[PDB]
């Protein structure tokens, strides 16, 4: 009801909105390096296999 | 200059470095008492007064460094600590110390001697910092993480969960150290003792109530921060195919408890990282990936409660993704497998557990033709293990309690299936068994040999 | 503090936050439902609806079921006696309500057909046993 | 059986009223975000949130945290 | 600042969701590096094992 526990609010709210965005991007940066690292792996045996 | 903004998201550190940093001594007085140097003093003085307002400042910071490790007083370390991690987690100020502390490789191994010495604050800093140098692209060393994970300080202070500003800021910074592949091997190795705390943080966040604002265990800020930093630890090692098997192999007992915070939390956060670690223990990448989804499959039931745990969506939905390839990879792996030698494996075996495919009409029927080649020995020889275990070894008990039931639900499918399964159980003494059984204790047994008396008794009289 | 969620129009927001005023409500603040991203529009709450819809239509069968009356509830407030041990204050987990009834719907249900064979067998044989016995 | 699952049926079906308004309240359809487009956010005591969902109002739904 | 804080909220919603797409757009670059790192780590070991076989 009051003016300024809207303004509070709303900045606690996009505090929150980017914290959460940072922690699905952070996992999803790990996700995706995992993976990466996963198929450079593969790919690197996959290779190795025959060049020896 | 460009320090990473690790650390820097958490008010866990914020509030112990705010906290130390409004009550830092003076290092003069210090001085004049005979408990530090005065070179070391002014010098941090001199890098006090240029942190703030001036924020050539990174020479200073050897006489902190040096002075850090030659003293043993905490409260020097911990506010020479917290001044140089204010300048070295911070991307405004403080670039010379960054590029001053890559630079020299011996300010690396100078600043590891603070680390498990001294109090708690300065310890945690000093690991955030020492993880902070060790986490760069210019210096590496995993003989610091094993030193600083095999002390007894260290360890000591993420083992407390009273503190959640020391449980997150070492589960942080061991989940912040174990992105690197080279300290997965070394974290790994150490990954015996302060396992059982995450586990533990999440069953005291699952036993306890989601209505309240105190941020422990709860759903608050705090709370879901240190849940899936907690459980993004042990998703970041979970990627190796040995340490899958082998921690769903010794840990599936904590491991099958994750499957309920999802569920019992309302979050997708805590919710896609406990999907995501049985996604990825149930991935085929692993050794023996069909044992342990067989075994959490049928000891666990986890694909049960995959499809009770499915029908709630929200956003994050990657996680879902990994919710239905763990349930179509469960379905598909649980399928994949033979009937009839799980069944006279598991019949020869002496246990009898419960599963999706394993109680379907379509197994037994399909089984039933395959098992005539003795008059339904394999009949025979599960009622006479029924028999012979409720009839001698106190039947109506803890272990013979789920393999009297087993029986008898799968009995009573192949008695409903085929009407000539009266003579097996008339041949051995299996008729009275259920008889016997119908009128004590375990009523769901007793209702599934209530059915399968139905059935027989149905074939019976028409 | 436990968090409160309201659902009205923008018009009569005014009125809903002077009136949630005098029941302890404080720090309202208008929003929309793209700006939280748990209160926007999915399928997995009408997925959800369509559970909860099936879960209803499984309390009605075990409620015919088990022979008694129909029995009306809709009870949300804590204040009551029996609304606040019927109903927790924390969020409610549709998956646990309709995974813990389904299996006791079957299995009340299986237990019913069992039950009226076993009972219709036993009819027809009691029936049967003096007519057998007096033809034979 | 019927005397096991008696009270869990009507603990269900108030649990699964509950269960309806929130999805009610969740704004799930196309035709929810065109009547009811204003969804507020507020702190209430947890002594107070079984003190405001007695009174139901005219429009507004009250949910449990 | 009643009308203000959906708006702003919204905007931050979009800045955070606009993250969450660049994040996904260096997870699927991250692979898509890694799909060419492949060969660039085989084509080093091809050349270490004619390197190998020169000395023989």
């Amino acid at each position: 009801l009051t003016p300024n526990q809207v303004n509070d609010e709303l900045n606690k709210m996009q505090a929150f909105i980017r914290k959460e965005a940072e922690e699905k991007a952070k996992e999803i940066q790990l996700k995706a390096d995992q993976e990466y690292e996963i198929e450079k792996t593969n790919i690197v045996r996959n290779e190795t296999n025959n060049i020896d | 200059m460009g320090a990473t903004k690790i650390l820097m998201d958490s008010t866990h550190f914020n509030e112990i470095r705010s906290i130390i940093r409004s009550r830092s001594v003076a290092w003069d007085a210090l001085a004049r008492s005979e408990e530090l140097s005065e070179i070391d003093a002014s010098t941090a003085k001199a890098l006090e007064s240029i942190l703030v307002k001036k924020n050539v400042n990174g020479k200073t910071l050897i006489p902190l460094i040096h002075l850090l490790s030659t003293s043993d007083n905490e409260d020097c370390k911990k506010s020479v600590q917290n001044l140089i991690a204010e300048l070295l987690s911070s991307d405004k100020y403080g670039d010379d110390t960054v590029k001053f502390f890559q630079e020299d490789p011996k300010q690396l191994e100078q600043l590891f001697d603070v680390s498990l010495k001294g109090d708690f604050q300065t310890v945690l800093i000093s690991g955030f910092n020492v993880v902070s140098l060790l986490v760069q692209n210019g210096l590496h060393n995993v003989k610091l993480v094993e030193k600083l994970l095999k002390n007894n300080n260290l360890i000591n202070i993420l083992q407390n969960i009273e503190q959640m500003d020391t449980c997150y800021v070492c589960i942080r910074l061991l989940q912040e150290l174990a992105v690197i592949p080279e300290y997965r091997d070394v974290i790994w190795l150490h990954e015996k003792k302060f396992m059982p705390t995450l586990f533990k943080i999440l069953q005291r966040a699952t036993d306890s109530q989601l209505a309240t604002r105190i941020v422990a265990t709860n759903s608050n800020h705090l709370g879901i921060q240190l849940q899936y930093h907690s459980l993004l630890l042990i998703w970041l090692l979970t990627f190796n195919p040995v340490f899958a098997n082998e921690l769903v192999q010794k840990y599936l007992s904590d491991f099958l408890d994750l499957l309920k915070l999802v569920k019992i939390t309302i979050k997708e956060k805590v919710s896609r990282l406990c999907i995501s670690i049985i996604l990825q223990c149930c991935s085929t990448r692993v050794k023996q990936h069909k044992k342990v989804i067989k075994q959490l499959l049928l000891l666990g039931n986890a694909l049960p409660t995959v499809q009770s745990l499915s029908e709630r969506k929200y956003s994050d939905e990657e996680l879902r993704q990994d919710i239905s390839n763990l349930k179509e990879i469960l379905e598909n792996e649980y399928q994949e497998l033979t009937s009839f030698d799980e069944y006279v494996a598991e019949l020869d075996s002496k246990l009898l557990c419960w599963s999706p495919p394993h109680v379907d009409n379509g197994f037994w029927s399909d089984n039933i033709d395959e098992f005539k080649k003795d008059n339904y020995k394999i009949f025979r020889q599960l009622i006479e293990l029924l028999q012979a275990k409720v009839r001698n070894g106190d039947v109506n008990a803890k272990q013979e309690k789920i393999i009297i039931q087993v029986a008898l639900n799968d009995i009573t499918h192949v008695v409903e299936l085929l009407p000539e399964s009266i003579d097996v159980l008339d041949k051995t003494g299996g008729k009275a068994d259920i008889m016997e059984l119908l009128n004590h204790s375990d009523s769901r047994v007793k209702y599934e040999a209530l059915k399968a008396t139905q059935a027989i008794i149905g074939y019976t009289f028409k | 503090m436990a968090l409160v969620q309201f659902y009205i129009p923008q018009e009569i927001s005014r009125d809903s936050a002077y009136t949630l005023g005098q029941l302890g409500l404080v720090q309202f603040r208008d929003l929309n439902s793209k700006v939280r991203a748990f209160q926007r529009t999915f399928v997995n709450e009408i997925r959800r609806l369509d559970n909860v819809e099936r879960q209803y239509r499984y309390f009605y069968s075990l409620l015919k079921k088990h022979d008694i009356k129909l029995y009306e509830g809709d009870t949300d407030k804590y204040l009551d006696g029996s609304g606040e041990l019927y109903v927790p204050p924390s969020g409610s987990v549709i998956d646990d309500y309709v995974r813990n009834a389904s299996y006791l719907e079957e299995r009340l249900i299986q237990m019913e057909d069992a039950t009226d064979q076993i009972e219709v067998q036993k009819n027809d044989l009691e029936q049967y046993r003096f007519i057998l016995q007096s033809g034979d | 059986e019927l005397y096991a699952i008696a009270k869990e049926l009507d603990s269900w079906f108030q649990d699964v009223t509950r269960e309806k308004a929130i999805f009610e309240i969740l704004n799930k359809s196309n035709y929810d975000t065109n009547r009811k487009i204003l969804i507020a956010e507020g702190w209430i005591p947890r002594d107070e949130l079984a003190t405001l969902q007695a009174r139901l109002g005219e429009m507004i739904a009250r949910l449990g945290i | 600042s009643q009308k203000n804080g959906i708006a702003t909220l919204l905007q931050a919603e979009k800045e955070a969701h606009e993250i969450v797409s660049k994040a996904r757009k260096y997870r699927q670059d991250k692979l898509k590096q890694a799909k060419t790192d492949a060969a660039k780590e085989i084509d080093s070991y091809k050349i270490q094992k004619d390197k190998e076989l020169k000395e023989f």
